[PDB]
RNA sequence: AGGACCGAACCGACUAAUGUUGAAAAAUUAGCGGAUGACUUGUGGCUGGGGGUGAAAGGCCAAUCAAACCGGGAGAUAGCU
RNA sequence: ACACAGGUGGUCAGGUAGAGAAUACCAAGGCGCUUGAGAGAACUCGGGUGAAGGAACUAGGCAAAAUGGUGCCGUAACUUC
RNA sequence: AAUUCCUUGUCGGGUAAGUUCCGACCUGCACGAAUGGCGUAAUGAUGGCCAGGCUGUCUCCACCCGAGACUCAGUGAAAU
RNA sequence: CGAUGUCGGCUCAUCACAUCCUGGGGCUGAAGUAGGUCCCAAGGGUAUGGCUGUUCGCCAUUUAAAGUGGUACGCGAGCUGGGUUUAGAACGUCGUGAGACAGUUCGGUCCCUAUCUGCCGUGGGCGCUGGAGAACUGAGGGGGGCUGCUCCUAGUACGAGAGGACCGGAGUGGACGCAUCACUGGUGUUCGGGUUGUCAUGCCAAUGGCACUGCCCGGUAGCUAAAUGCGGAAGAGAUAAGUGCUGAAAGCAUCUAAGCACGAAACUUGCCCCGAGAUGAGUUCUCCCUGACCCUUUAAGGGUCCUGAAGGAACGUUGAAGACGACGACGUUGAUAGGCCGGGUGUGUAAGCGCAGCGAUGCGUUGAGCUAACCGGUACUAAUGAACCGUGAGGCUUAACCU
């Protein structure tokens, strides 16, 4: 349940410590964003040698929410903290080297899977 | 075909094997004993009038006593019918178990949904409530404006305002039937059909297939 | 009703073992990946059990990598496999949601020894 | 909206109708017989109730809890002299509402409660 | 929220019509006092049902 | 007052 | 020491909600400002209508104020209703 | 104008905690506020709590939430020192 | 600019985005030196703006507790 | 002008079509994808923020799309009150001045208990031609009608290559709406526990009152959303723009004149709901009443006595039904409500007693004690015999049959 303006944690390390969530891509009216979800961001706190900076407009995808995902069975995950992982606007492709923290299984498909095999827990 | 007539009991999950958990509502589905068909000589259709359940000896008021004991049924809670599409035919007397659903995939459940009652135009028509601070005197959940002004100079019909929300009859379409138990007469559909635990329930196959 | 409760005897598992809230516990549950299924053990700590029958669960908080994950169980679904009750804790709370704003040396709980 | 909820608010909040019970619980268990309104007569049915079962079994755990919810010795002594031996067959059911006209200063539905002895 | 000419009589008497009281259908006789009450209501003699309750 | 037509 | 600080009585009246044929012809409730002073209050005096008094708003002068109230010119006058 | 939630000066002032005449609970003392009984709809009034988010509300963080005591450590620009 | 019409002047900062704010330039419609000019520490129930915390303000309302509204008995207005 | 409250915002809308999107076509300087332009089409949909009082606009980021207008520039007896438009004050300017400014700036009381129409719900009376209990047909009316992305065909058709489909299918989303609590949660001042101050129960222990539920921590049932299922359609008929077939008038040609077939989310149905007050008041099934006599203007008459039937209403216990009525269940030939019993759930190892220690306190008895609305049972208590209303075969005329 990431909304606009929410602030996000952030998983990789392209170099941002803390974004804001400007939009909820995908459909118009659209209220929140899963796990399995694009949103745009904006970058608040970064880190003085990263790749981006203060003030640039990107695209992320959630990897961990606080409302968390319910499996089919019904169980829950809720992690503590949300967290996004940062994508490029046009590509769509990670733009870290590696992620920190866990993520989920109901992320799993092709780019995100390309996003999972640098994930330390699925 | 026609449908069945079943009481709600309650609601559980059906936890398959591979990890799936389907949440059903249970349906205890009696036999329905058909008490009068109406044809087309009498009434200019064909139909079919079913009961379930039993009532009390003396509950049973003498006009629904001898309209039940007329055709070899005994007394139950209720008169329903259906309304038998072009070929079938139902002796009069006879139950109707509850293996018609164990032929077919979905079903469509018709009850009386739990009463609300007296309901705002919030909780009715989904109504955005006003803004609940910055000056705002008396009016927060009220409806706001319900009309123009001169020119029509009058409500139009149909508005939507407070009023008697629930206790109506509504059907929910297209449900997965789960699993039909004859053995101890349980349909189990997944989904939430409507009505509180206790009231009947009209079970058809769904016609929108 | 006798229906409900019946259905819920025959969904349920006769094997599941005795734990309280305080108990650091690993479960194994099943994953799939396509064809093939995989087992993936969850060790945390048992902070909540919801008693219900068959809809009962617990709530296993675990500290991952740099964050804290806290996962829900059905108790009677099929997806678990084993719980293994490995450490028993002391609380005298049904409920440990202070360990959720609780973090380190903290979040710790003594032993049980019954 | 109230379904398939129980107690009566009978205008009062929680601390007077729980100290209210607990007079008029004190007044049938000391007099066997008063008369009230009848909704107050059928929470107060609710309540007397209660105490008489725990009048049962005799026990300074039970006198505490019977201090509890009275906050009188006079009345947990009758409870654990008196209705304790005369209820001890009687499961369920020691009081018994007569309905009594009507209140004369405002028309108010009037009842009485009593212990199933007189 | 004030009324834009009076109402006559007729329209008064038609909304006072549902306004009629209705009075008891009858009331019972005790078994033994034979004194007249109402249903489920204790006598003013205290009797009910056949037996006294109240001096 | 804010309600005359000024 | 202080037209010093925090804060009760006391004096005031910044904001919001309620009240709007009020509980009240200016209040209540929760917060608010001053609170040893250019303070506040009791009691008694003095200033009176083109006059008083005014840390000045045309404010206040007995619920009345760009000239009070009462009685009198006076049945003013009204090309207006 | 009211048996009116307003106004009105001085004197006395106990206990426990508290710096305190604050505030909480009590004493002496005095009252339950001159319509009540039910029910437990919309909505309005006074409140309590709230998942995830946290000013996205709005003319405006208005209102609520939060801060809040004592002891010690520590404390920047600027300054009329 | 409490002054500036044109006008949201133009440039810079803050913002993803800033007719308000901050710093500048002068083209001052129509500042300006005791009807004072320009700075100014402290103050202010003062006007404007930004940040942290905090929140039902809001997304989007949900439930609960009391007082009215509702029903019954007594009394019993009002504008129009 | 003996008063028609005005800009903007909020809440709620409703209509027109001069259509933004979706739908169907003609022409293209239409290869494809994408466009352009024009015709038909109103069923549904039609952003969120920054700035500004702003509408408008500019910008940011979306979207299938962010339509244009009417409704007192819809909407203040529905809310606000930023602008504007009272009284204070100040700036610039004009004036000798009082003062003035479609020039700014700060601050500044938004009243009303709904009689009638209208609308949303909900009943009472009477009618429907003897009375009653049910179940329906269905005139009519209402609700709903949105759409993206990915995959398959197929990287084929087309195209130098970049690129890249029509038609048809399958899945998974957004917004919307209905339903329900099985799950995940919120609430849970009626359940359990901790804990601060004080008062009381003579005191210790243990409890209780008050302090916003004192502050808090969990939480049953209900209710609920953020949770979970479902749904928009496929199909049919008649069409609009358009497309044709045969075909004359006009020996040819020609979609039209005779005739025939196609053709859209619009129209009528199909789906869901109300619905015989549908006074045109319908249909079917069942039950119930099978007495004597008087009077007078012997009339669809009035009266007396006896019987009150089915059934209804009242009364009580009450309900996941409810403002009140209504609706539903039950009234002892009985599980309607309370209590009681067992379980479930919640809280966390009660009180007393024993032991350890100087004591706070710890351990054993002990996952104890207490458990609201839950679940299955149980007549222990209250649902009293009754009395009340409702009658006694139900008009005339004509037709078709049967004694």
């Amino acid at each position: 349940m990431i909304q606009e303006q929410t602030m996000l944690n952030v998983a990789d390390n392209s170099g941002a410590r803390r974004v804001m969530c400007i939009k909820v891509l995908g459909g118009s009216h659209r209220r929140y964003a899963g796990v399995g979800d694009i949103i745009k961001i904006t970058i608040k706190e970064a880190i003085p040698r990263g790749k981006v900076k203060k003030g640039d407009v990107l695209k992320a995808v959630v990897v961990r929410t606080k409302k968390g995902v319910r499996r089919p069975d019904g169980s829950v995950i809720r992690f503590d903290g949300n967290a996004c992982v940062l994508l490029n606007n046009n590509s769509e492709q990670p733009i870290g080297t590696r992620i920190f923290g866990p993520v989920t299984r109901e992320l799993r498909s092709e780019k995100f899977m390309k996003i999972i095999s640098l994930a330390p827990e699925v | 075909m026609i449908g069945l007539v079943g009481k709600k009991v309650g609601m559980t999950r059906i936890f398959t094997e591979d990890g799936v958990s389907i949440p059903v509502t249970v349906i205890e589905v009696e036999a329905n004993r058909v008490t009068q068909v109406k044809d087309l000589a009498n009434d200019g259709y064909r139909a079919i009038q079913v009961t379930t359940g039993a009532k009390k000896a003396n509950r049973v008021t003498k006009p629904e006593a001898g309209h039940f004991a007329k055709a070899g049924v005994e007394a139950g809670r209720g008169l329903w019918e259906f309304r038998l599409a072009e070929g079938e035919e139902f002796t009069v007397g006879q139950s109707i178990s509850v293996e018609l659903f164990a032929d077919v995939k979905k079903v469509d459940v018709t009850g009386t949904s739990k009463g609300k009652g007296f309901a705002g135009t919030v909780k009715r028509w989904n109504f955005r409530t006003q803004d609940a601070t910055h000056g705002n005197s008396l009016s927060h959940r009220v409806p706001g404006s319900i009309g123009q002004n001169q020119t029509p100079g009058k409500v139009f019909k149909g508005k939507k305002m407070a009023g008697q929300m629930g206790n109506e009859r509504v059907t929910v379409q297209s449900l997965d039937v789960v699993r039909v138990d004859a053995e101890r007469n349980l349909l189990l559909v997944k989904g939430a059909v409507p009505g509180a635990t206790g009231s009947d329930l009209i079970v058809k196959p769904a016609v929108k297939a | 009703s006798n229906i409900i409760k019946q259905l819920e005897q025959e969904q349920m598992k006769q094997d599941v073992p005795s734990f309280r809230p305080g108990d650091t516990v690993e479960v194994k549950v099943w994953v799939v990946e396509g064809s093939k299924k995989r087992l993936q053990a969850f060790e945390g700590v048992v902070i909540a059990i919801r008693n219900r029958g068959l809809h009962s669960a617990f709530t296993v908080r675990k500290i991952s990598n740099g964050e804290g994950v806290e996962r829900v169980f059905q108790t009677h679904s099929p997806v678990v496999d084993s719980i293994s009750v490995k450490r028993r804790g002391a609380v005298r709370k049904a409920k440990l949601y202070y360990l959720r704003e609780r973090t380190g040396k903290a979040a710790r709980i003594k032993e049980r020894l019954n | 909206m109230r379904h398939r909820k129980s107690g009566r608010q009978l205008n009062r909040n929680s601390s007077h109708r729980q100290a209210m019970f607990r007079n008029m619980a004190g007044s049938l268990v000391r007099h066997e017989i008063i008369k009230t309104t009848l909704p107050k007569a059928k929470e107060l049915r609710r309540v007397v109730e209660p105490l008489i079962t725990l009048a049962k079994t005799d026990s300074v755990a039970n006198r505490r809890l019977a201090f509890a919810r009275t906050r009188d010795n006079e009345i947990v002594a009758k409870l654990f002299n008196e209705l304790g031996p005369r209820f001890a067959s009687r499961a369920g059911g020691y009081t018994r509402i007569l309905k009594c006209g009507f209140r004369a200063g405002d028309n108010a539905p009037m009842a009485y409660i009593e212990l199933v002895d007189r | 929220a004030v009324q834009q000419n009076k109402p006559t009589r007729s329209k008064r008497g038609m909304r006072r019509s549902h306004d009629a009281l209705t009075a008891v259908t009858s009331l019972s006789v005790d078994k033994t006092s034979g004194e007249k009450h109402l249903r489920h209501h204790i006598t003013a003699d205290g009797y009910y049902r056949g037996r006294k309750v109240i001096a | 007052t804010h309600s005359m037509r000024l």
